[PDB]
């Protein structure tokens, strides 16, 4: 998942945005 | 911004300034 | 594991360090 | 919440496991 | 991308963290 | 001053964008 | 508790958490 | 040691109080 | 090397810079 | 002081401390 | 202690060096 | 430059206060 994906390769601030409540 | 690079304490660290207030879901898998 | 004042980032750091790949949640 | 029993007030680690998934 | 009060090293980490390789300038 | 704007007062990551070089 | 992968001040940060108030002593070593 | 422990392999938090005072 | 306030884990963390391999002791 | 190795957010924070009120230029280049 | 000269009032990481071991 | 020697190799604190203002 992208969490894994911003470890293993890059993400963006906005990927992240996905897992706020 | 810039795409990221994060892993362990420092993703979590970016979900923080992300998220801020609204709080946030860490979830490995 | 003594009692301590944690808040922002530095809460959100213990709870990570605590709960590791099970992940949490992080919610005010 | 967190915040009121961990920032407000103060607790302990295993108070924390309390938030893990 | 809420609003927050950043201050000291956490404000730099923001920083960071938003800028990366473009560099920035932290200049109170 | 940068400060002023996210430290004194609050500010959005869109704000500290202004700080890059 | 989950086991860990501490290395650098991402340690001491552990330590400082782990033992708050009481303190410690970090010898790498 | 321990320390070298967490970084190469994995430690325990119950290890790390070993260094605790 | 100016002159900070330093409190907490950002005290621990301004140690381990500065200190290093070398070790150092966290004692309040 | 000992010599550094760091690395992303970790050497942004030894800026932070070594310049502290002065502040600083980060220029990864 | 540290923490009244690094915390309470101010201290310069020369005087941190006074601290490692 | 000195950053980019910070991690693929090591610095001085020394070298860092070049980056100072
Ligand atoms: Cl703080
Ligand atoms: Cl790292
Ligand atoms: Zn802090
Ligand atoms: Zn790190």
């Amino acid at each position: 998942g992208i969490v894994e994906q911003c470890c293993t390769s890059i993400c963006s601030l906005y990927q992240l945005e996905n897992y706020c409540n | 911004f810039v795409n990221q690079h994060l892993c362990g304490s420092h993703l979590v660290e970016a979900l923080y300034l992300v998220c801020g207030e609204r709080g946030f879901f860490y979830t490995p898998k």
